């Protein structure tokens, strides 16, 4: 439920119910490579905690 | 389950005084072996619950 | 040598629905008006498969986020390409994953 | 009436699918921080297995691991437990409901 | 109960080894971290902190041979 709110003042004819899809779970994603780059891996290791 | 002292369960009342004021003794236990079935139900599917 | 061996094990149910005046008096108001003297019956037995089918959600979140804490993956994968490593083959256990 | 679960089985798919995939490729969590074959190898360390015939018998040993793989793909066959678990689930349930 | 847990805030990507394949055929493996390359230094960082420290040994395992993707070190009989 979302209603057309004031600044977001609708001018048609919708319905304030969407119907969408229920996601409740991911996975955290990094821009790495998944094959050894010239025998080495990539890694993300932390620097503060 | 105190909600189920006020049903009729097919007697003429859940009162047990009026039963016991407005009908013959052998007119009576007829209409309260209905209340008596009815709240021993409702007492077995408590305790199945719990 | 390597022996494999795999097991199964159940984590829910169908969730069955009963409505209870419709099993009980069909369509008939005389049967209806009978039932209405029973009174909280069926909403006992509606309450009751509620709360079954609420511990059966419960459940089904609860596996899906044990599968999920903690997985980081590489935003540059590909299962089409990537089904393989040290020549051991993981072709039937992986589904659809990556971008396209 | 069967109402549906509130997850799909194809979302379930999907999570299965990334539990496996996190112990193939970096950073290897599911393998719980090192590679695959290096865990395996730690693994049957463990036991009581020296760590030189670990080096090397590796091409055997992920053989080995392949062809379990493979015959547990091709065994459900009108005998196997699992699927008489399955299939005890789904006829309790139609015999609950016609009865 | 109350639960405390570590928790990371800030990362950098790093490329790393999982063992190394040292003179005489003989092999080390890390225990609770990577072999990263510190100033064309061999060096052992912990798995869970970046901080780059001497091979000793008690960051690594020893093995009398070595995996055939170890990474290879003639210069390292150090510390
Ligand atoms: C992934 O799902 C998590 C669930 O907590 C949510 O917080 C996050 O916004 C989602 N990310 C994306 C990219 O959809
Ligand atoms: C990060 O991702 C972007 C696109 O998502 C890509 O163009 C870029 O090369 C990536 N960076 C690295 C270091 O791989
Ligand atoms: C970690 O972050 C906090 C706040 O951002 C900062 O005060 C602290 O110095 C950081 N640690 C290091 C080692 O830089
Ligand atoms: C060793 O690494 C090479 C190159 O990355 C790869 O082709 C090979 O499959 C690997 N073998 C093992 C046993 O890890």
């Amino acid at each position: 439920y979302a209603l057309p709110s004031s600044g977001s003042a609708s001018r048609g004819i919708s319905s304030p119910y969407r119907f969408v899809t229920f996601e409740p779970f991911n996975v955290s994603f990094v821009n790495d490579s998944v094959e050894t780059v010239g025998g080495l891996f990539e890694i993300q290791i932390p620097t503060n905690f | 389950l105190l909600q189920q002292l006020f049903n009729k369960f097919g007697a003429i009342s859940s009162s047990l005084q009026e039963i016991l004021s407005r009908l013959d003794p052998p007119e009576a236990q007829v209409q309260i072996d209905r209340l008596i079935n009815g709240r021993l139900t409702a007492l077995n599917a408590y305790v199945s619950q719990q | 040598t390597i022996a494999g061996h795999e097991e199964f094990i159940q984590t829910s149910s169908p969730k069955v629905t009963i409505d209870c005046s419709a099993f009980v008096c069909s369509n008939y108001a005389a049967c209806h008006d009978l039932l209405s003297e029973y009174g909280t019956f069926c909403d006992n037995i509606n309450s009751i498969l509620n709360e079954v089918n609420d511990l059966l959600d419960i459940t089904q979140l609860q596996v899906a986020n044990a599968l999920m804490q903690g997985v980081t993956l590489s935003s540059n994968l590909n299962t089409n390409l990537h089904s393989d490593v040290d020549n051991i083959d993981f072709k039937s256990l992986l589904g659809c994953l990556g971008s396209q | 009436k069967v109402l549906p679960p509130i997850l799909s089985e194809t979302q379930i798919s999907g999570y299965t699918t990334a539990a496996t995939v996190a112990a193939m490729f970096p950073p290897w969590s599911a393998a719980a921080g090192v590679p695959f074959s290096l865990n395996v190898q730690y693994r049957i360390n463990g036991l009581g297995v020296t760590m030189d015939v670990l080096n090397k018998n590796q091409k055997l040993i992920a053989n080995a691991f392949n062809k379990a793989l493979l015959s547990i793909q091709n065994g459900f066959t009108a005998t196997n437990s699992a699927l008489a678990k399955i299939q005890s689930v789904v006829n309790a349930n139609a015999q609950a409901l016609n009865s | 109960f109350i639960h405390f847990s570590y928790k990371p805030t800030s990362f950098k990507t790093v490329l790393v080894s999982p063992g190394l394949c040292l003179s005489g055929d003989r092999g080390i493996a890390p225990k609770q971290g990577y072999f990263i390359k510190q100033n064309d230094s061999w060096m052992f960082t912990g798995s869970s902190y970046y901080y780059p420290e001497p091979i000793s040994d008690k960051n690594v395992v020893f093995m009398n041979s070595c995996s055939v993707n170890f990474t290879k070190a003639p210069f390292i009989y150090l510390n």
